């Protein structure tokens, strides 16, 4: 029991398919594949690799205000589908975009990861090591040291 | 221009 | 008013120091500096440099459980200067920490953002796109296509 | 382990 068209294998096919492709766009660990799968990855990264090459969708992605790019993704997403009309391009396309979305969105949350552990460090140093630090004459005693 | 993303790649896709 | 022993002018500079020092070992934006805190950076670097070949210490870095980057930050920083002693070189290896932390936050934060945007995906094409594929007989549908 | 980092970042800065 349970084939390709069983919603388990759409969903499970799905999710080591996005994975895989995600992990592939970010190149620029792996994922556990059978053999039909790894087949079903070529004729995904295949594409992949076109649209890398779309020099204004990647400008057009990059100029893209993402404080909210679980928005940004259901927007674009909902845009996609609004005719009612399928393929399979349109689906590997949105794959696409969900894979752009996690290099953007690091883009956003990087900066914000330095700053906390900057305030951590800051934190530390008012607390504990300014004392010392002025009796140096503060920092312009590391460049004697 | 979240827009524009989407009209690009459902022409993109539809092309495809 | 407010000279180099003024603990506005340590934790400013600090602050300068730290982020151009944290951005600057993410290489493998800038930072406004003036003259004299760009001499104190080239200061900085060398020591930088110096600890990235420390092999040893990059092995024990990766094998750091964070969970709580700022648990392991603090425990670090508390141990450093637990025996009373300051110098700049306890100083700067500490800053040296911080920037690897910034790192060491990113393997462990970028898996959480794959599968949050993978969540976003996967939802979507739950309930969007599932209809459709299963009309093509799921996934296998693909390589045809 | 939070530890080993903390007596060879010492050691570092205090050979330095």
């Amino acid at each position: 029991g349970g084939g390709p068209t069983s919603s388990e294998q759409i969903m499970k096919t799905g999710a080591l398919l996005l994975q895989g492709f995600i992990q592939d766009r970010a190149g620029r660990d792996p994922v556990p594949q059978d053999a039909s799968t790894k087949k079903l990855s070529e004729s995904l990264k295949r594409i992949g690799d076109e649209l890398d090459s779309n020099m204004e969708l990647q400008r057009m992605i990059a100029a893209v205000d993402t404080d909210s790019p679980r928005e940004v993704f259901f927007r674009v997403a909902a845009d996609m589908f609004s005719d009612g009309n399928f393929n399979w391009g349109r689906v590997v396309a949105l794959f696409y975009f969900a894979s752009k979305l996690v290099l953007k969105a690091l883009s956003t949350k990087v900066p914000e990861l330095i700053r906390t552990i900057m305030g951590w460090t800051l934190d530390f140093l008012r607390e504990r090591l300014l004392g010392w630090i002025q009796d140096q004459g503060g920092w312009d005693g590391l460049l004697s040291y | 221009p979240e827009i524009w993303i989407a009209q690009e790649l459902r022409r993109i896709g539809d092309e495809f």
